């Protein structure tokens, strides 16, 4: 009696590798926050009047 | 009102016009002060009271 792995084996199937799409996490990103846009002005009427 | 016309003389004429208006007040956090529609600042919390 001999084991099943003692004889050479050939794959009769046509392998098809399937790599699922990895999960992705999106982080917040802004070129200019609303605070930066407000600060872009040279003068602010609110602060000047205050 | 202005003074009556008297030759080569300076005159002072006072005018007092009572005015009452309904203005929209605005305030921001910490709400320690508020502004008026006329652009005048009021350094008092809108909720101040006894
Ligand atoms: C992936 O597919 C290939 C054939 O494209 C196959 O040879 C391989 O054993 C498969 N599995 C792994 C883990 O690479």
């Amino acid at each position: 009696q001999l084991s099943r792995a003692d004889i050479t084996t050939v794959s009769t199937f046509i392998d098809l590798n399937i790599t699922m799409l990895e999960d992705h996490e999106f982080v917040p990103l802004e070129v200019y926050t609303r605070h930066e846009i407000k600060d872009s002005g040279l003068l602010d009427y609110t602060e000047v009047q205050r | 009102y202005n003074p009556s016309r008297v030759e080569a003389f300076h005159r002072y004429g006072t005018t007092v016009n009572c005015i009452v208006e309904e203005v929209d007040a605005r305030s921001v956090y910490p709400y320690d002060e508020f502004v008026l529609a006329t652009g005048d600042f009021v350094y008092m919390s809108p909720f101040y009271g006894y």
